[PDB]
């Protein structure tokens, strides 16, 4: 329905939880611990999963394959493995020259997984034969670029450190759109990071200019090579002047969310209307680390420190619901009474949108 | 010497009490607010109260200020709650939810269930009369016909 209104506890079946997100509609919740393991918590269920041993040095994000079948991680050690989501322990093992900082799964090739290296080029590792293939970039190739999918996976984009944004497929790795952002009145501005949604192909930019921009993934190849930015809104907080870190999308594909550092504002927005309609009332003290709604329900649920606080909508049916034929309301009027006063021989056998993430095939009841 | 209002007032113990009990939303009736031709449909199905046609009774109830009620009653000429030519409905045996227009022309009903019935019968003679439903509308049965006095005056 709208935005969450009730507050909801913490969920800590262990202390530290670094990394969390939602594989399709908020099933299976990737903590990645820090101190080497992985562990996978359960949402909706409130449970645990599976606790993968996966190596010394602990990591800092995670992501699940297309088929669900792998447990991909960038690790702060440059272990590139493919932890096995049904065993557990590692199915591939590769090294990057350089750390990773998204790790995404394209939703109609799990075989090319995102890698985001630094002061170098986006490589996809195929895990069919373990090649490395480099993203094509433009200009420098030493900048802090950030890769990611669209909805579809169809096209590439990334991000560097200098204004410039490339354009590119996903498998034919054909660069042939650029775009450069604006440069305020005087000085440039470089971009931190995008974000994108599953309907729509909107996608967040956040920039060094301390506003958070948006665009849509469908002007750049319509422009051509480079043409003029023209964003929708330009939000941005202008009472304290806060960074940002991390922000995602809507569950839903009409809101914008965006997270603070340390100052427990949790501000949206709705991508009709740039007013505000509410904030987020957190308590003092930590650093958030990701955000991302349940991908079908209006929920908010933000890692930090460890912790994880969730904004929610509790819910538990009227008491009048015993029975279509069973009300238990209260009226004055006088009781409104009623006014109007086969055979056959066949057996039974009968038993946003959605993407391919799907198949984890990990539950363990015992 | 002063408990005799308040016995009238309480019920007494002369049969139904004095205190009227006629919650739906009875009106078209009990115009002049004193001792004159009168009604009262009561909430109990059958009970008929009118005051026209008025009668004196014995005076000194507990040797209190002589009555004018001895033996010359006061007088009345005004408004009489009730028709003689040829009743359009009735304005006694009635349910006290009916809204009727001061010329008793229209009848509105309650938000549950209602009647109306008159007070002419019909032995001989042609009574090829009607009734004109203005409106109807959604979830308001709209039942017409004869019927007789016993029937209760709420019931279906």
């Amino acid at each position: 329905q709208n935005y969450p209104e009730e507050a909801d506890g913490t969920l800590d079946c262990i202390s530290m939880a670094l990394t969390c997100t939602f594989n399709r509609w908020g099933t299976l919740l990737a903590v990645g611990c820090n101190d080497g393991r992985i562990v996978i918590w359960d949402f909706l269920t409130r449970g645990i999963a599976k606790i993968i041993s996966a190596h010394i040095h602990p990591v800092c994000s995670l992501c699940w394959s297309r088929d669900g079948h792998k447990l991909v991680s960038a690790s702060t050690d440059n272990i590139v493995s493919q932890w096995d989501v049904l065993s557990g322990d590692c199915d591939q093992r590769f090294r990057f020259p350089s750390p990773i900082l998204k790790v995404q799964y394209h939703p109609r090739d799990q075989n090319k997984v995102l890698v985001c290296p630094m002061k170098s080029a986006p490589v996809m590792l195929t895990l069919s034969d373990s090649k490395h293939v480099v993203l094509p970039v433009d200009d420098d190739s030493d900048l802090n670029v950030v890769a990611s999918f669209d909805r579809r996976g169809e096209y590439i984009y990334t991000g560097n450190a200098k204004g410039k944004i490339l354009v590119l497929k996903t498998d034919s790795q054909d660069l042939v759109a650029s775009f450069r952002v604006t440069t305020g009145t005087s000085n440039t501005t470089a971009i931190k990071s995008i974000e994108f949604a599953r309907k729509g192909s909107c996608f967040l930019i956040n920039t060094a200019d301390r506003i958070i921009r948006v665009y849509d993934g469908r002007e750049i190849l319509t422009c051509g090579r480079d043409g003029e930015p023209e964003p929708m809104q330009k939000l941005q907080d202008l009472v304290n002047r806060t960074p940002w870190k991390k922000c995602c999308f809507s569950g839903d594909g009409e809101y914008i969310v965006a997270g603070s550092a340390r100052q427990h504002a949790l501000y949206i927005w709705e991508k009709s209307i740039g007013n505000l309609v509410k904030i987020l009332h957190g308590t003092r003290g930590e650093l958030l680390l990701d955000v991302a709604w349940h991908p079908v329900r209006p929920i908010i649920a933000s890692i930090s420190s460890g912790v994880v606080s969730i904004w929610a909508q509790n819910q538990v049916e009227n008491w009048s619901a015993f029975a279509p034929d069973f009300k238990e309301l209260d009226e004055n009027v006088e009781y409104e009474e009623r006014e109007s006063e086969e055979d056959e021989e066949v057996d039974v056998t009968s038993v946003d949108e959605e993407l391919e993430d799907s198949k984890a095939l990990l539950y363990l009841p015992i | 010497g002063r408990g005799a209002k308040r016995k009238q007032q309480d019920g007494g113990t002369t049969g139904t009490t004095k205190k009227a009990r006629s919650d739906p939303l009875f009106s078209a009736q009990r115009l002049p607010p004193h001792g004159y031709p009168l009604e009262h449909p009561f909430n109990k199905d059958g009970y008929r109260y009118i005051l026209a046609e008025p009668d004196p009774h014995a005076p000194d109830p507990e040797k209190l200020e002589l009555d004018c009620w001895a033996g010359k009653p006061i007088p009345g000429d005004l408004y009489r709650a009730c028709l003689y030519e040829r009743v359009l409905l009735a304005l006694h045996d009635r349910a006290p939810q009916l809204k009727i227009s001061d010329d008793r022309l229209t009848v509105v009903g309650e938000k549950g269930y209602s009647m109306v019935r008159a007070s002419h019968g019909v032995r001989k003679g042609a009574w090829y009369f009607e009734i004109t439903v203005d409106e109807m509308p959604p979830d308001t049965a709209a039942r017409l016909g004869w019927s007789q006095p016993l029937g209760n005056l709420q019931a279906p």
